[PDB]
DNA sequence: GTCCAGGTTCTCCCTGTGGTGAAAACCAACTAA
């Protein structure tokens, strides 16, 4: 039947910083599986800070807490404002 | 079905060549009874956690995510198959 | 009768990682009950400054090597060169890659 | 034409550092597998994805473990690793209890 | 509040006898300025993950929970606290 | 009289693994958390049973990391641990990047 | 407010097998903190085995097999067949 | 210094993998309350 994946989103990806340069099937898979893991590392870790706080609600702040703890020292710098842009830009439409 | 003598399968080269990958120039003729003891102690905490995996779902088959569930388990992450 | 333009919320924030796909995996993987509507926003940007930072390394050891298109090997090689990178997969194994090229100058030849 | 010991050696460190082949055999390792699960299981199948995701685990492993081995063999003043370096190495990680 | 010199709060006796706990017998002149670079890199890996919980309750104080749960996050944990 | 070396240091190893108290005192424990609290941070409080979470989990690893340092020590051929070794012990165990 | 425990139920196994024995506040909190962790490990083991079969149920099938994993040896003999007594007695009740 | 061994580079032929183009399927977004 269909399998969801992220191997459609990695080429408008890889083709923003290289857009001259392909990737193979089997290293699709690793970036495909970073993915489906780190993804489950920061909710599920979101999701613990739900009960740690007595609330029922994932809010986008507490994606912001779970990257702070997953992500050491230089990534935990980037990927927090490389988020809040990607909010601001998402509030101040629709 | 029972296939003996096959912890004898892992070969004299065939550890040699992965001591080469570690970077080790000069080894001992008393690693092969080492490491193949060793081999199997990791052997026998993976198959151990995953067939109670595919045992769980009534599987027959030990399934690509089943090992990486097992290595889930552990601590040590296998990508590249899934999971 | 017909509706609006139809316009995609990854398309609304800048992204490419979608945010809808997201959304149904905060609410199907019993995460928590309530999932606020910017934290799948917030969530596909950070998976997509990190799919970057790989294939943007990734990228350079290709090219380096003389390569079209990335094998795992370069993945295996984009990790463990940088720094930061490495201690956040410190335990995970990539499969297919092998090791770095490492000797301890002890073991050179005399 | 005659080689000094210590030559020959170098040369596959810088060989087996660069490949990314598979270095333990796929069926004397697969016939491994079918002496471990009979215990647990008599009469399993393995898919042939998961038995190379064992083939790139136990390498994943050792290649961990004698990287980690030739520190303590550097460590005593030796260039040769030996069965007590091992049996060391492992006590350290908690990889045996 | 700032109070510097207090990595060399951890006097050498107490690494000695933190030693002695480990079943060590003789030790070296060395291990006291590896000892407090091994610590503060342990306890630079708790308190920013421990603070992290604290911030995002907004709470000031860093509670007995909030320790155990970034204990927690590294695989080392903690009990007779809670959590 | 007057003891050898390694008489009054083995009558601190049964001592110490005997006993379950403090080791590292409070107060200059308690300080040095208030020097790396202090960077993330500034104005922070501590519950003292958050603090006794740090005393006796820092000394849950130096214990761990000197029972693993001394396998090293032994394993050189020496009785002597040295910082060559704890160096060497946590680039096994992967503590340190 | 209400601070729920598993401090009670301790004693009502220690008067079991030691029966002329007492326990200490603060190695209470021990076997307290012994029974969350050990909890949330066999559920959230169970938990993470029912995404991984696709069910949203939590058999008493599938704490089973969380036991059989966290438990090594001789305490998975044990702590299974000191289950399935307690719910075959329990169902041929009410 | 010197000779040779095993390697590295360059080229030509061949294959497998990948990047894509087209339909189907399903979910995400919009609408009315
Ligand atoms: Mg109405």
């Amino acid at each position: 039947s269909r399998k969801e994946s992220y191997s459609v989103y990695v080429y408008k990806v890889l083709k923003q910083v290289h857009p001259d340069t392909g990737i193979s099937s089997k290293a699709m898979g690793i970036m495909n599986s970073f993915v489906n893991d780190i993804f489950e590392r920061i909710a599920g870790e979101a999701s613990r800070l739900a009960h740690y706080n007595k609330r029922s609600t994932i809010t986008s702040r507490e994606i912001q807490t779970a990257v702070r703890l997953l992500l050491p020292g230089e990534l935990a710098k980037h990927a927090v404002s490389e988020g809040t842009k990607a909010v601001t830009k998402y509030t101040s439409s629709k | 079905k029972v296939l003996r003598d096959n912890i004898q399968g892992i070969t004299k080269p065939a550890i040699r060549r992965l001591a080469r990958r570690g970077g080790v120039k000069r080894i001992s003729g008393l690693i092969y009874e080492e490491t193949r003891g060793v081999l199997k102690v990791f052997l026998e905490n993976v198959i151990r956690d995953a067939v109670t995996y595919t045992e769980h779902a009534k599987r027959k088959t030990v399934t690509a995510m089943d090992v990486v569930y097992a290595l889930k388990r552990q601590g040590r992450t296998l990508y590249g198959f899934g999971g | 009768k017909a509706r609006a333009k139809a316009k995609t919320r990854s398309s609304r924030a800048g992204l490419q990682f979608p945010v809808g796909r997201v959304h149904r995996l905060l609410r199907k993987g019993n995460y928590a009950e309530r999932v606020g509507a910017g934290a799948p926003v917030y969530l596909a940007a950070v998976l997509e400054y990190l799919t970057a930072e790989i294939l943007e390394l990734a990228g350079n050891a290709a090219r380096d090597n003389k390569k079209t298109r990335i094998i795992p090997r370069h993945l295996q090689l984009a990790i463990r060169n940088d720094e930061e990178l490495n201690k956040l997969l410190g335990k995970v194994t990539i499969a297919q890659g092998g090791v770095l090229p490492n000797i301890q100058a002890v073991l050179l030849p005399k | 034409h005659r080689y000094r010991p210590g030559t020959v050696a170098l040369r596959e460190i810088r060989r087996y550092q660069k490949s990314t082949e598979l270095l333990i055999r796929k069926l004397p390792f697969q016939r491994l597998v079918r002496e471990i699960a009979q215990d647990f299981k008599t009469d399993l199948r393995f898919q042939s994805a998961a038995i190379g995701a064992l083939q790139e685990a136990s390498e994943a492993y050792l290649v961990g473990l004698f990287e980690d081995t030739n520190l303590c063999a550097i460590h005593a003043k030796r260039v040769t690793i030996m069965p007590k370096d091992i049996q060391l190495a492992r006590r350290i990680r908690g990889e045996r209890a």
